[PDB]
């Protein structure tokens, strides 16, 4: 497969989201 | 710091784009989850971007700019690490708890604080600053009476200011306090640093006490940690349910992150935006589920 190296200004950040939970 | 043009902003760049290709290498498996260093070396291009726009025409209004200089000479200078990590580590890299691979991550906390800063003080691309709304109303009249409007002062001038209102030692808690604060870790304290502390350390009445009683002799706080840091770190607990620390959360700043070993095996993070911490840490252990502050079997007595 190819491994496309992106550059500074074509990466729109994925604002991937770490999982919080409800109080105990 | 000298003044900042548009060449040093151009030069910036350059080198943070040779940090995202260094960090796409495929060996690296860099995983996604806040801080990630490909979102925010990216995101912190395009805000840059929009503030060099709305000073098109007047770049020297810009590049005098006191809290700019220091920020723009910051994120070169921890760029510039960021690529001698690289150069250092070589394979090293490759491997997930080597000394390169953890001095990443905790560049990576850095840049987060950084590009957060940056947005409380641009928030659309224009110095803001001097109308910066501090949250809680104690700390904001700290604020204006020992500081007027200035968006950046040295840690010394804070800590002078500081310690007429709550005295500090010194030696060591000075020292950590200054880590505490400084998210940047550029040696200089915002107004937004500020008002981050001030509201995690709330109330400002015994702001100081409660910092010494939260995170310097509590054995469950963790300084510079991640998520994902959380989880490993309490993983080697999960046959002691009820195993807990706590740090900063990266993404929800000024709010705190308590990471815990539930009943069941799993570990989870919370944010208790409904209390202060004080209170979600007391409940806590009196509902039986933060018992062993980083595993430990003596639990402080935050009564
Ligand atoms: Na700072």
């Amino acid at each position: 497969q190819q491994v496309h190296v992106l550059s500074l200004d074509q990466i729109r950040a994925i604002r991937n989201t770490n999982e919080y939970t409800e109080g105990p | 710091p000298g003044t900042v043009d548009k060449k040093m902003v151009e030069k910036c760049w350059k080198l943070m784009d040779k940090v995202v290709r260094l960090c796409q290498n495929p060996k690296l498996a860099l995983k996604n989850s806040p801080p990630y260093i490909l979102d925010l070396l990216p995101d912190t291009y395009q805000h840059l971007r929009t503030i060099l726009s709305r000073y098109e025409g007047k770049m020297e209004t810009l590049g005098e700019n006191e809290y700019f200089r220091v920020f723009m000479e910051n994120l070169m200078k921890k760029t510039k690490q960021t690529i001698s990590l690289f150069k250092e580590g070589k394979e090293r890299m490759y491997e997930e708890n080597s000394q390169p691979r953890r001095n990443l991550t905790k560049l990576s906390l850095i840049f987060s604080h950084m590009l957060a800063e940056l947005k409380g003080i641009f928030p659309s691309g224009l110095f803001q600053g001097d109308t910066f709304r501090i949250t809680k109303a104690d700390a904001a009249e700290f604020w204006r009476k020992a500081f007027g409007e200035k968006t950046i002062v040295p840690w010394k001038s804070f800590r002078q200011a500081l310690h007429e209102v709550h005295p500090i030692s010194s030696g060591l808690e000075a020292m950590a306090l200054k880590s505490t604060i400084d998210l940047t870790c550029n040696d200089y304290i915002s107004v937004f640093e500020f008002d981050i502390f001030t509201r995690l350390f709330q109330p400002w009445s015994s702001l100081l006490r409660n910092w010494n009683s939260l995170a310097v002799t509590h054995p469950g706080y963790m300084a510079f940690l991640t998520y994902d840091e959380v989880k490993a770190r309490l993983q080697k607990f999960i046959h002691k349910p009820g195993s807990y620390i706590f740090r900063l959360s990266c993404t929800r700043l000024g709010q705190w992150a308590i990471g815990y070993v539930t009943a069941d095996g799993n570990i989870l993070q919370t944010i208790p935006h409904n209390k202060p911490l004080f209170q979600a840490l007391i409940d806590g252990f009196r509902e039986g589920f933060y018992l062993f502050p980083d595993g430990r079997n003596q639990n402080p007595d935050l009564t």
